């Protein structure tokens, strides 16, 4: 046997050794947290094996090894598809999770519950790689539901705090306003095309309908927060900084993206779906970008920036390039996973400070964090020859050169020059000018755990766009033919987002205080869409879930109709019958009518 | 939240959380030290431009035009401190805070270490038994037969005495329970 | 002066807008050293028990008991039949049932005269 | 140890009854008011400001930190909707139908905006791509026993 | 204005009170009476999975059809097969456009 | 690690600096135990300007009713002790 499938089945196989270990004498050690940290280095290293094996033949495979179930001519079985993006996606996850479990051996030192901490990261990681190597629906949907019930857990994870609780329940109700898709697409693909296995499913739509694409991007949206459903992710910052640098930043959030990749072939043929996905993820990619440049808080502006970098996602797919688009994500996790990291960072040496406004100077007193975020945000920003240039770069040129409807267009590059605005914002904030922290200083990054992690993750910044745009073979025709003005337009747009960005940050300087202005307000405060979602339909949907189901219909009508009629029907009748005084002279005038009756009703007619 | 609250807040209770809350968020419109420094001067000045006014229907006033100023210029993203209601790490260590009554559960074994907390534990208790008729007493006699108008507590006026109802407040669980 | 803010249901108007905090008679500071009294009598009773080392157990709250006994067993002694009961009642016990009858029995009538003229497109439809 | 005269009741009728009520549920009488009394069975039950949780002083000792209320005062009859982890009915910075015009007419705009777009599309001035052998007609789907018409591409 | 005096000596019974119970609650020297290999990681927790699983699929998953199916591989002219030896053809005289 | 075990001796010498720090009081007048008006003839404006120094020097909020009796560096001292449970 070729050693292609016993590698990619121990991959991740070995991640789960650690979850069996959780009731032995290693879980009440605190060696814990580093034996999982190995397990996921190690489980990284055999992944690298398979992936050159693919890039050096192109091998590729599915192996439905466990026959669980068969209902009629459906058959379920157990089976991992191990293609281009399987093989591909499953390193980069490792490596990413790799670099934050050893951030997080220092962040959360201190935590009481570390160890149910890491148990809790890998438990993540596991239903990930369930969701990624899915070869059919209900495998795809039990890793798309345990990522979510991970990421419950993980928000939620200082469950003292009310605020905690309530973004880990939103997260639940606006990814299962997409569990409505998921399951719609479903039902369709096992009543139309008989299987829920990606083989069949391809070879039965040569041209599929509208309603499983709507349903799987119904699904899509709510995974990856675009803009119906998108204000969950800015929330999901409740947990702990580690959890966003893995969970809500660069791996689950980008699990509709990836379930849209995987059923590229039959978005091939429906244009109207691809339109609507177009549109989706423009409208997200700008709406978030816009709420980023006037946020305080440092998570949250980093998390409306991975949105915004979801909404170009949703776009490279609308315009029928999911090999970019899976591209891309490869890319944005390193530098997002690293940028989050120098968050953590500059969070823990401020005692828990995140809003940029108590951060002054810090240029000098963090170098190594100074630098990594410099060239985190570079990266992010489409630098020439940098990791985010070999995928973003080569988006906005491939939307220029489509058949794009015009307003998702300017909407893109808007939101392109908005991205270097608010790194611009961060940079400014946060590293530039005086101190504005308190004056006990605690700052010290000389923890070899955090500098080797954020190093590990730099490296990968720089180097792996390179690495992984020389290696993967040709799957699109390249745009060779330009405009010189539209080859140069994200660096033109990216520069004008900087320079703006960065006057507007200086005249902050001067001595003149004015109120602000309606737009800034529309955009700090969230384009109201959560003082308005988050309280109108709870409020009516609360209130009448008592106001009349429970108490007009459970409580008054239901009983009135059945029970407390026919009781009270016959206790009329019992009093009536029973209230007789006892004469004798009453009853018996009684029975004469009675026999009077009987002898002309009866009698009368034999 | 120490402190018994009182009936209302007088007029300059008022004027001073104004004042504090108004140079909270101009701080937060103004990142800067030295253009807060400048700015909140002029908000002093601007204060103590009617520091001495007598009419008091005028005095409302001007504090009722102030709270209209304040509302239309606040900050919509003031700045927060972590532990402060709206921040951060509000009640991030509350999941830590375990009663001390708990201890009492502990098995035999587990009370097996450490023998001389559950001792002083045991003096701790003592200490509050021998001292709760006291304090009942002591709140009966100095309490109004009507009730007690306000949530102000009385400290111990005798010698051997602990102010009445005091073991919950010192047998705090913590700040870092963890 | 400045545009003025006017309150909703969802979004209520600040303490600090409200014009009773700045209109006070001397009955209104009556009022509220009442309510301060009537908070503090309750504040004492629930110390004494909070604070009493013999006690063991869950202390009794009336107005959770109040609260529950409203919400659950004392509406149907106050139900009356009004023509605004009996409406809301009809419209939001029934309609409900038969708009989904329509719809639903609409949406099966199209698809079962197309089943018999041949023209659904049924092909791979095994498992139903 | 909660005798029978401490459970909700009926609507009160008459003045004295209202004081009944009012000194039931530990409140000034001029402060306690029913809920109209139509057939909807509240009752005697007070009708209290309909506030959030969130409103209230966090830096009072509340009885119960979390639900930020005190034992023995009288509960609304929506707590449970307005426990803080749920419906927000605190002040905003901006004032409702504020929003709700700007966000509205942002959806809307950007909605029209998204359908013109679709109207004048953006393109390249390039003619169709061209493709080899039938423009590729047995390899996208077959059906070989067809011959179909000849597309036929020339150099220019 | 300030604290009452009351309040005040209130307050300072209170601290002291809470500041023993903060120093009772340190522990003794003694408090915690508890009562009475180079590389073997990579072999108990990747030689011998991989073993299990290289087992199973070889000798029972193999065992029925199609249960481990791999996508065909690329041929290109001037491949040579190592099945029948057989040759593909080159490519037909390119333009030459140099 | 974390910050370090801050001491009642700390919160008192970091008072006395802030408070030495502002120009209305002059460093050689001022003493722990000194009251904000009888000793310094403050107006109740100028106190809570030091309240909020005291907030800005250790990071954190106190409430408006805690702050206002607040009238000697002492009080100050005992308040923030008894806040981050300092015993020593
Ligand atoms: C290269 C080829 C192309 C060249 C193009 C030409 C060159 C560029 C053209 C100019 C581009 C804009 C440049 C300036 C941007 C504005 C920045 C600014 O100063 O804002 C002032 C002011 C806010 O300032 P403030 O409140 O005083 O701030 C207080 C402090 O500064 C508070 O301080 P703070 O710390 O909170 O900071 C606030 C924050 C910023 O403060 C804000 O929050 C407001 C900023 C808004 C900027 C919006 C720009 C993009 C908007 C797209 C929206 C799409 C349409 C939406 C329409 C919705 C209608 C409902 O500051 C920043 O962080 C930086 C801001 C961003 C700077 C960089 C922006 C780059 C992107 C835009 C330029 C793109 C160029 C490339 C294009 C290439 C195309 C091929 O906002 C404005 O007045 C203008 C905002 C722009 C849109 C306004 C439109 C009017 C809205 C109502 C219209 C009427 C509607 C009627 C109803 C219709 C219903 C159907
Ligand atoms: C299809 C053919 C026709 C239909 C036939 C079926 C319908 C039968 C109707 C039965 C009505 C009696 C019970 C209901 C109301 C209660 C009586 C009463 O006084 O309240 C009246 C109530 C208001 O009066 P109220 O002064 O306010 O009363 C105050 C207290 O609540 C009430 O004051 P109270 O509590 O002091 O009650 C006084 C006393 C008075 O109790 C009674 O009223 C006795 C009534 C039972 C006689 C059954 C008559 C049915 C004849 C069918 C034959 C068909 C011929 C053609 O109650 C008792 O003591 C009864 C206790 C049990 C003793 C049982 C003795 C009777 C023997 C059993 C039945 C006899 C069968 C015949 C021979 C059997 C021998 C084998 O409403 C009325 O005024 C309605 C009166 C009559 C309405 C009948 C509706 C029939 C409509 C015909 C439609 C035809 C359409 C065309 C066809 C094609
Ligand atoms: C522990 C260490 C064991 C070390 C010694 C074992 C070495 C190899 C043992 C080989 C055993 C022989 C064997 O397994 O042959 C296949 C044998 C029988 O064939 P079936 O596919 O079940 O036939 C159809 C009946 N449903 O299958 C098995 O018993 C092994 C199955 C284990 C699968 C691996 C784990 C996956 C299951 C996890 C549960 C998930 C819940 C449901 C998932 C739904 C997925 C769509
Ligand atoms: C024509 C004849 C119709 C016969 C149909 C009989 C229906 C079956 C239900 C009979 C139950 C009658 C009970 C009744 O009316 O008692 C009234 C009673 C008076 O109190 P007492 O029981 O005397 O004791 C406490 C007072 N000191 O009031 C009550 O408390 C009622 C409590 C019991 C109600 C439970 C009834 C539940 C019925 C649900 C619907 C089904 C009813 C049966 C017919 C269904 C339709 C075909
Ligand atoms: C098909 C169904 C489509 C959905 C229809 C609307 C669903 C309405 C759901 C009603 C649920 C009410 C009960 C929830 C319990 C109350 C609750 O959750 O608390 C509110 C809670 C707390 O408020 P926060 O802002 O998070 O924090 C403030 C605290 N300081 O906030 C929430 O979680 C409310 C969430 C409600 C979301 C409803 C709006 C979503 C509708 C999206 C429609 C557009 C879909 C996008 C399609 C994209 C195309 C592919
Ligand atoms: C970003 C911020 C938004 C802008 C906010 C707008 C606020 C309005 C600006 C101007 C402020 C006013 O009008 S000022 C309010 C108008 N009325 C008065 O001032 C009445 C007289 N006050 C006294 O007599 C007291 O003594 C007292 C002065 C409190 C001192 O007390 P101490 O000395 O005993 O502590």
């Amino acid at each position: 046997m070729n050693p292609f499938a016993s590698l990619t089945l121990t991959t991740l196989t070995i991640l789960t050794i650690p979850i069996m270990m959780s009731n032995s004498n290693i879980y009440k050690t605190n060696l814990y947290p580093n034996y999982v940290k190995t397990t996921v280095s190690y489980a990284f290293t055999l992944s690298l094996v398979p992936l050159l094996m693919f890039m050096h033949t192109g091998q590729e495979m599915i192996i439905s090894n466990w026959h669980w179930m068969t209902l009629q001519t459906v058959e379920l079985s157990l089976s991992f598809k191990m293609d281009y993006f399987s093989v591909m996606f499953i390193p980069v996850a490792l490596f990413v999770t790799w670099s934050i479990m050893e951030f997080s051996m220092w962040y959360m030192h201190s935590d009481p519950f570390i160890n149910r901490f890491f148990k809790y990261l890998l438990l993540f990681l596991i239903t990930m790689m369930i969701l990624v190597t899915a070869n059919n629906l209900f495998q795809l949907f039990i890793g798309w539901e345990g990522v979510g019930i991970m990421s419950f857990l993980l928000i939620g994870w200082w469950h003292g705090r009310t605020d905690a609780n309530t973004a880990a329940l939103q997260a639940i109700l606006y990814n299962r306003i997409g569990d409505i898709g998921f399951v719609l697409s479903m039902a369709w693909f096992l009543t139309h095309s008989n299987a829920w296995d990606l083989q069949q499913i391809f070879m039965l739509n040569n041209e599929c309908p509208n309603m499983p694409l709507i349903g799987l991007l119904l699904a899509a949206a709510g995974k990856s927060a675009q803009f119906g459903l998108h204000p969950w992710l800015p929330s999901a910052m409740e947990g702990p900084t580690p959890v966003s640098a893995l969970l809500h930043s660069s791996t689950m959030v980008v699990a509709g993206v990836f379930l849209l990749i995987r059923f590229y072939p039959l978005m091939e043929t429906n244009k109207l779906v691809q339109t609507m996905t177009l549109c989706l993820g423009a409208i997200t990619t700008l709406f978030t970008a816009l709420c980023a440049i006037t946020q305080n808080d440092i998570k949250k502006i980093v998390a409306f920036s991975t949105s915004s970098q979801l909404g170009l996602m949703m776009v490279t797919i609308g315009i029928n390039q999911p090999h970019l688009a899976f591209l891309h994500i490869c890319m944005h996790a390193f530098f997002k996973a690293m940028l989050f990291m120098c968050s953590g960072s500059i969070i823990h040496s401020l005692n828990d400070e995140q809003d940029i406004r108590k951060m002054g100077g810090l240029y000098k007193a963090m170098p190594f964090t100074t630098t990594a975020l410099i060239i985190g945000s570079l990266a992010l920003t489409g630098m020439p020859y940098l990791t985010g240039f070999y995928s973003k770069d080569l988006i906005i040129e491939a939307v220029n050169m489509s058949y794009t409807n015009a307003w998702a267009l300017l909407m893109t590059l808007i939101a392109t020059s908005l991205t270097a605005a608010y790194s611009t914002r961060i940079i400014f904030f946060a590293f530039l000018g005086k101190p504005r922290f308190p004056p006990l200083v605690l700052i010290n990054e000389n923890n070899p755990l955090l500098i080797n992690s954020i190093k590990r993750l730099l490296i990968g910044s720089i180097f792996a766009g390179f690495i992984i745009s020389n290696n993967i073979p040709p799957m699109t025709v390249p745009n060779t033919t330009m405009p010189l003005y539209m080859k140069m337009t994200a660096l033109i747009v990216t520069i004008m987002g900087f320079m703006l960005a960065l006057e507007l940050n200086n005249t902050t300087y001067y001595l003149k205080f004015k109120y602000p202005s309606q737009t800034y307000k529309f955009s700090n405060m969230l384009g109201y869409y959560p003082s308005i979602m988050h309280r109108l339909p709870t409020y009516h949907n609360l209130s009448m879930s008592q106001k009349s189901a429970s108490s007009l219909l459970d409580l008054i009508w239901l009983e009135t109709i059945l029970p407390k009629t026919t009781s009270f029907i016959q206790m009329k009748m019992s009093i009536m019958v029973s209230n007789q005084k006892g004469l004798i002279k009453l009853y018996f005038l009684s029975f004469l009518i009675t026999i009077m009756i009987s002898m002309t009703l009866f009698n009368y007619h034999e | 939240a120490f402190s018994a609250p009182a009936a209302y807040l007088t007029h300059q209770q008022k004027v001073l959380r104004l004042y504090k809350r108004a140079l909270r968020h101009l701080e937060s419109w103004c990142v800067h030290r030295d253009k807060y420094r400048y700015f909140a001067c002029l908000m002093r000045a601007r204060f103590d431009e009617h520091k001495n006014e007598k009419d008091m229907v005028k005095a409302t006033q001007l504090l009722r035009q102030a709270e209209e100023e304040f509302w239309y210029g606040q900050h919509p993203q003031p700045y927060i401190f972590p532990e402060s209601p709206g921040g951060t790490s509000y009640e991030r260590y509350e999941c830590y805070k375990v009663p001390e009554w708990c201890l009492d559960d502990w098995h035999p074994s587990e009370k097996a270490m450490y023998p001389d907390y559950f001792a002083k534990r045991e003096q701790w208790k003592r200490l509050r038994r021998e001292s709760w008729e006291r304090e009942v007493k002591q709140l009966q006699e100095e309490t109004p037969p009507g009730g007690p108008r306000t949530e102000a507590l009385p400290p111990a006026r005798k010698e051997g005495d602990l102010p009445p109802l005091w073991w919950h407040i010192v047998t705090r669980p913590r700040e870092r329970p963890m | 002066s400045f545009p003025k803010y006017k309150p909703s249901r969802l979004a209520t108007l600040p303490a600090t807008l409200d014009p009773a905090e700045y209109d006070i008679s001397p009955e209104t500071r009556k009022a509220q050293a009442e309510r301060l009294a009537i908070r503090s009598r309750l504040k004492r009773e629930y110390l004494l028990q909070y604070n009493d080392p013999n006690r063991l157990g869950v202390i009794e709250d009336p107005a959770l008991i109040r609260w529950t006994y409203a919400r659950s067993a004392n509406i149907y002694p106050n139900f009356r039949p009004t023509p605004k009961t009996s409406l809301l009642g009809a419209l939001f016990g029934i309609g409900p049932l038969f708009f989904w009858y329509y719809v639903f029995k609409t949406d099966r009538d199209k698809k079962e005269k197309l089943i018999q003229e041949g023209k659904l497109d049924q092909t791979f439809n095994i498992s139903y | 140890h909660v005798t029978k005269d401490m459970f909700p009741g009926p609507y009160p009728k008459t003045p004295e009854e209202r004081a009944a009520a009012a000194k039931k549920y530990n409140m000034r009488v001029e402060d306690y008011e029913p809920y109209p009394d139509d057939g909807m069975g509240y009752g005697d039950y007070p009708k209290l400001p309909d506030r959030s949780q969130q409103e209230r002083d966090p830096w009072y000792d509340w009885d119960h930190p979390d639900l930020r209320l005190n034992w023995g005062e009288p509960i609304h009859w929506d707590l449970d909707m307005y426990i803080r982890n749920r419906v927000d009915t605190s002040p905003t910075p901006v004032s409702w139908n504020t929003m709700c015009k700007h966000l509205f007419g942002f959806v809307a705009f950007m909605l029209f905006m998204f359908w013109v777009g679709e109207i004048y599309p953006s393109y390249q001035p390039v003619g169709p791509k061209q493709y080899p052998y039938n423009d590729l007609y047995l390899e996208r789907g077959g059906d070989p026993t067809k011959e179909p018409e000849p597309v036929v591409h020339y150099e220019i | 204005s300030g604290y009452t005096p009351d309040e005040k000596l209130r307050l300072q019974q209170l601290r002291e009170l809470r500041r023993r119970w903060l120093k009772d609650q340190e522990l003794s020297p003694r408090e915690p009476v508890l009562p009475p290999r180079h590389s073997i990681f990579a072999v108990t927790h990747v030689l011998i999975p991989v073993w299990i699983i290289h087992y199973y699929l070889k000798y029972h998953v193999t065992a029925k059809p199609y249960t481990v199916v791999e996508r065909k591989p690329r041929i290109f002219p001037g491949d040579t097969i190592l099945e029948t030896g057989e040759v593909i053809p080159l490519m037909k005289e390119f333009p030459d456009q140099h | 690690s974390d910050a370090p075990p801050l001491t009642l001796e700390a919160i008192k010498d970091r008072v006395l600096y802030v408070l030495k720090l502002y120009d209305k009081i002059d460093p050689e007048k001022l003493s722990v135990n000194s009251h904000f008006m009888k000793d310094l003839g403050l107006d109740s404006l100028d106190q809570v300007e030091i309240i909020m120094a005291m907030e800005d020097e250790f990071g954190f909020e106190i409430p408006d009713i805690d702050a206002e009796k607040l009238m000697c560096p002492q009080e100050i001292v005992d308040y923030i002790a008894d806040k981050k449970d300092v015993y020593e």
